[PDB]
């Protein structure tokens, strides 16, 4: 009886891979990210990196690496998907539209053979003879790369060498050789074998084995010049090729251990290092040509040129430009450069990009006090570590606020023909139009000399000579500055009344009905150029120079009244050019040509509130894309305003969109406003770069915010969180870090940088007495910081070797007050289980953190939570409760226990509870006759769970170690003593991430039940909301029919790809759906949405609606 | 030992 509902709400934004070289074309470069399920595509340039294509998988990326075989325009691509889908990619930009074809294909899971631990490796020969996969302990499976095998048809061969640390294959080999780091008993070896893929052997290898130092974890295969491998480890990094031995142990490297490493130079004679403490290192081969003999290695040299932000990923770009792939920091573009410039660092930062690192823990908070949804999270770990506010739309913050009811018109105004601080704003009403004026901040209200003011205006701009125009419906007029007069007076030859306007600064257009006549403004007076009749009655208009000229508008948009049509046409002689007519009989409201960047764009906005885009050439004409994108309910007004760089269309509805620029396309976001109608922009001598708007009475001028379709403000740490309360009544947030200190001559811990802990306005440590119980330590804190500012306010440092496990901000018992509790931990050198811990009980009071209450407590406290007046905790396997005296004093009556170790802990607004113990999901509630919990319900099976929530009263969501999400239900049927104890698995779905938190929130609000947020280990926000019979069943439909269309990238089946898949089954998915893939149904071309939705009523324009109303739930 | 393990797992595993 469950229908759920997955949507993602933010993409992944770890970096868990990147590759260079040239797969775009021969004549480029690329990078290329991986994410989890996604690879981004850029082509390497001058100003930075230009993205070309940007796709899906159906599959996590585990494997990606470019190679050219014999015979090939270009670099081809590999990939191997985590559930052992494999491919090879194929960039083929054929239309002046893009695509990925799957030259190959084919799984290669097998059913024998346990994953080896340091997991997938996937390595190329140079030769691309052949590809080599490390899947599994004992088993070395090969392709063989020969141009049919377009299943890609493979063959293991048995590996003695039960534990492989890592494998390349060697350059210069007479044959593909493989090299490798192996643990067993004696330590680690490296050793060689052939790969005979004639007869399935290892054979030999070309050089014998050595030992290599305990921790050697890295190879690095050499190319020819040189040829031969590297290998580091910690404190030592060395060559070996043939009877060959070079080794150097520079200190500088014994601490943090070598993470990942690129070759800089094709010659293989510098390569890059990172750390796991963001330290960048220069490997230096010295070469040696001998008078007539080859090059040789002399030694090896390394150098730290500064530090990163700790990386999964380093790209040597070009030019001293690497790429910095993170994905417990942001990554960034860097550069290198050969002087050590201040700080004596050889690294420089040029660019940054915002990472949600792993998001540890997070909660929602209507901050701003507007009743909306913002998240804040802990993300990154160590000197990596931060806070992120994740606001959703765009908005903007207000100056002056004015009222003046029932507006229908506005256009801005500067005073003089020089400074474009305009000082003027002139507003149209139904039959009128008042005037006003601008001191800075002030805004009074008479008119100027020949301004009708007893006429409803439709244009208040700027022309020629210092020169006002205003198109009023009764006559399009002419008012001088300084001259201050009615420079001219154009009218209607029948005395008509006109109805659509068009006005740049240098020309004009406007219509009286079907008929079109066209002015000019030269020298001080009208000129009467032109004259057509129209079909049908003129909607709208619109006209600009769109590039080769600066006033003189070459072509024209245009709406139309009975056809329901859009227009192009010649303006010199309004020769009627090409035309579209659109579905329906609601009239165009607004039409608008802006120039961008290389897609020229003409949209319009009809009035039921539908809009339908049109790129095309503002030279000819080519009838462009099609997606009628609907907004708001009522008419959408467009317009063009000044921003950053790029400056972009406002769509005016009571939906209030802006619209950008996306990979070149073009971006949504909602504005958070009321409802805007009329906007324009400005540039003031009292509120400089902003904008105008009008809303049903007020007219206000501020300034629009960023850019995405969500806003994401950063707050760096400099060090660890890992817990984060919200307290509404003191305005501010707690949140749990830690920092690593290191040994001293005192032999005390120092500190390697100065974090929120060390840098607080005010701080404090822990002087309990409680206890009479070259290397690194962990401090943990626990911040304060203000819900405005963000500043961290106050840091109290816990004891030494306390670690913290668990927040809570709550009242108990009696008392008014609101505290912070917080769960720790006894941390000592060398006993595992942890015997000792405290409960301590803050108080936040007018200015500063006060220690109220503490409790010694024999153990770790993993979690609490207050129940319903006292303080429920688990304490290394055991399960109490605690009451909050009239004296502040915390006790719990020792023989009211549990034999419950729970990592993860919710409950429910009643007497209930959801826990994890022993790999399993429980039920309990509060039976006050013990005092006790009593175990209503549990679910066998395994589940090594990551978190746990509650949806309802019967129903629990669960997410585990295997990337799946899965929802328990309790029976309703009898046996209500054994059928009754197990829950039972009514859901399943492969969600592709590692689930840290989930909590009940949104971030919509000012059609569906419920909504969960959810946070990844790569830094994906999620959301879960609950269905009906109708929709689970109509979207499941949707689904089935979804696949038979859509494309998918490695030729991957999206059901194999979602079905709940661990070591001890592979289920289908149940009682779940992706919105992630129900959303693309937007995504598609007509014809194949024609397809899908061939049969409750049965429509695309029935469809194309219901999705949208999802796409509003986050 | 079980925390710093967790708070490991809660990193990615590392």
């Amino acid at each position: 009886m469950s229908y759920n509902y997955v949507v993602t709400a933010q993409k992944p934004t770890a970096v868990n891979g990147c590759v260079t070289g040239h797969f775009t074309s021969a004549e480029d470069l690329n990078l290329l990210i991986a994410k989890n399920t996604r690879l981004e595509i850029y082509v390497v340039t001058a100003e930075g990196l230009r993205p070309v294509k940007e796709v899906g998988m159906y599959g996590k990326i585990a494997v990606m690496e470019l190679f050219r075989p014999k015979g090939e325009s270009k670099d081809l691509l590999f990939i191997l998907t985590a559930k052992y889908n494999a491919c090879i990619l194929e960039y083929k930009q054929s239309g002046e539209s893009i695509d990925i074809i799957t030259r190959a294909h084919g799984n290669v899971q097998d059913r024998i053979g346990r994953p080896s631990e340091t997991g997938i490796i996937g390595i190329i020969d140079p030769e691309c003879r052949m590809i080599g996969l490390r899947l599994y302990d004992g088993l070395f499976k090969v392709i063989p790369l020969d141009r049919d095998n377009k299943e890609l048809k493979a063959f293991n061969i048995r590996l003695e060498e039960l534990h492989v640390i890592d494998v390349k294959f060697l350059y210069g080999c007479q044959a593909p050789t493989i090299c490798f780091v192996y643990q067993d008993p004696q330590g680690r070896h490296v050793k060689t074998y052939e790969v005979s893929l004639r007869e399935k052997e290892f054979n030999k290898g070309p050089w014998k084995q050595e030992n290599v130092e305990a921790e050697a974890s890295m190879v690095i295969a050499v190319p020819e010049p040189f040829g031969g491998a590297i290998i580091i480890g910690q404190e030592s990094i060395t060559y070996h090729n043939g009877d060959k031995y070079l080794a150097i142990a520079p200190p500088i490297i014994k601490q943090s251990t070598i993470v990942c490493h690129n070759r800089v130079d094709p010659n293989g004679s510098r390569y890059l290092l990172g750390d796991m403490e963001g330290r960048l290192f220069m490997l230096l081969l010295e070469k040696e040509e001998q008078m007539d003999g080859t090059v040789t290695l002399k030694d090896l040299r390394v150098e730290l040129l500064g530090e990163t932000s700790i990386a999964e990923c380093l790209t040597y770009l070009d030019n001293g430009v690497v790429f910095v792939g993170s994905r417990l920091g942001d990554s960034q573009l860097v550069k290198l450069n050969v002087d050590s410039n201040e700080q004596g660092s050889y690294v420089v930062a040029m660019e940054t990009f915002t990472n949600l690192g792993p998001i540890v823990d997070m909660c929602v908070v209507d901050l701003e006090r507007q009743g909306q949804g913002q998240l804040v999270t802990c993300s990154g770990a160590f000197k990596e570590g931060s806070l992120r506010i994740i606001r959703n739309g765009i908005g903007i913050h207000e100056h002056a606020s004015i009222d003046l009811p029932g507006i229908k018109g506005l256009w801005p105004l500067r005073s003089d023909p020089n400074r474009e601080t305009y000082d003027t704003l002139v507003l149209s009403f139904v039959g009128q139009t008042r005037v006003l004026m601008l001191n800075g901040e002030e805004v009074e209200e008479t008119e100027l000399m020949g301004f009708v003011d007893d006429q409803q205006t439709f244009f208040c701009g700027n022309v020629a000579h210092q020169q006002l125009i205003q198109i009023t419906s009764a006559s399009v007029r002419l008012v001088s500055q300084e001259p201050k007069a009615l420079v001219s007076e154009w009218k209607e030859p029948q005395a008509k009344n006109i109805s659509v306007a068009s006005c740049n600064s240098s020309q004009v257009v406007v219509a009286v009905g079907r008929a079109l006549y066209y002015l000019q403004i030269h020298p001080q007076e009208l000129r009467q150029i032109s004259h057509t009749e129209m079909e049908h009655e003129v909607a709208c208009l619109d006209i600009t120079p769109l590039g080769d000229s600066n006033g003189l508008s070459p072509l024209c948009a245009i709406g139309l009244w009975t056809d329901i049509s859009a227009r192009i046409l010649k303006l010199p002689s309004f020769e009627l050019l090409h035309k579209e007519m659109l579905g329906g009989e609601i009239i165009p409201r607004s039409i608008l040509m802006t120039t961008f960047e290389s897609s020229h764009y003409l949209l319009c906005a009809l009035g039921d509130g539908a809009l339908f885009y049109f790129g095309l050439n503002i030279e000819t004409g080519l009838l462009s894309d099609r997606k009628k994108v609907t907004l708001g309910t009522q008419p959408t007004v467009l317009r063009t305003f000044r921003s950053l760089s790029t400056t972009n269309v406002f769509a005016c509805s009571d939906r209030p969109t802006v619209i950008y620029s996306s990979n070149h396309k073009l971006v949504f976001s909602n504005v958070n406003l009321k409802e805007v109608n009329y906007m324009c922009p400005l540039n003031s001598d009292g509120y400089p770069d902003s904008l105008a708007l009008a809303n049903n009475s007020t007219l206000t001028i501020g300034t629009i915010d960023e850019i995405q379709k969500l806003h994401i403000r950063t707050v760096p740490l400099y060090e660890s969180p890992r817990k984060i309360c919200y307290q509404e009544v003191s305005q501010c947030f707690g949140v749990l870090s830690s920092r690593i200190e290191v040994q001293d001559t005192s032999g005390g811990t120092t500190a390697l940088r100065p974090s929120a802990s060390t840098q607080a306005l005010s701080s404090s440590v822990s002087s309990s007495k409680l206890f009479s119980s070259g290397e690194e330590v962990e401090v943990h804190n626990l911040l304060i910081i203000d819900q405005h500012t963000f500043e961290v306010l106050h840091a109290h440092q816990f004891l030494q070797n306390e670690y913290a496990l668990s927040l809570v901000s709550c009242k108990l018992g009696k008392d008014p007050n609101t505290y912070f509790i917080v769960g720790t931990a006894m941390v000592y050198p060398e006993e595992a289980e942890p015997k000792q811990g405290r409960i301590v009980v803050f108080q936040y009071s007018d200015g500063k953190l006060q220690t109220v209450a503490e409790k010694e407590v024999k153990g770790a406290v993993y979690s609490m939570v207050e129940f319903n007046g006292k303080l429920l905790a688990s304490i290394n396997s055991t399960v109490r409760l605690y009451e909050w005296t009239t004296e502040k004093d915390v006790r719990t009556e020792c023989n009211h226990y549990n034999n419950i170790m729970a990592l993860y802990l919710k409950t429910k607004g009643d007497f209930i509870l959801v826990g994890d113990l022993m790999r399993s999901v429980l039920l309990l509630a509060y039976k006050p006759m013990e005092g006790n919990f009593e175990e209503i319900a549990r679910d066998f099976n395994p589940n090594w769970m990551s978190a746990v929530e509650i949806l309802d009263d019967d129903n629990f969501l669960g997410a585990e170690n295997a990337f799946n999400l899965f929802v328990c239900q309790k029976d309703s049927a009898a046996t209500t003593d054994e059928e009754r104890q197990h829950l039972q698995e009514v859901g399943l779905f492969h969600l592709g991430e590692f689930v840290n938190v989930f909590c009940h929130g949104s971030l919509v609000m000012q059609p569906t039940q419920g909504s969960v947020l959810f946070g990844t280990v790569n830094g994906m926000i999620g959301l879960v909301t609950s269905l009906s019979e109708s929709w689970y069943n109509l979207l499941l439909d949707m689904q089935n029919r979804l696949n038979k269309v859509i494309k998918s990238v490695g030729k991957i089946e999206h059901s194999f790809w979602r079905s709940f898949h661990t070591e001890r089954k592979t289920e289908p998915a149940t009682g779940f759906i992706d919105g992630d893939l129900i959303e693309s149904f937007l995504d598609i071309s007509r014809p194949k949405m024609q397809e899908v939705v061939a049969n409750r009523e049965a429509t695309a324009d029935d469809l194309i609606k219901v999705v949208e109303e999802l796409t509003r739930i986050h | 030992i079980l925390p710093k393990v967790l708070h490991k797992r809660t990193l990615g595993l590392s």
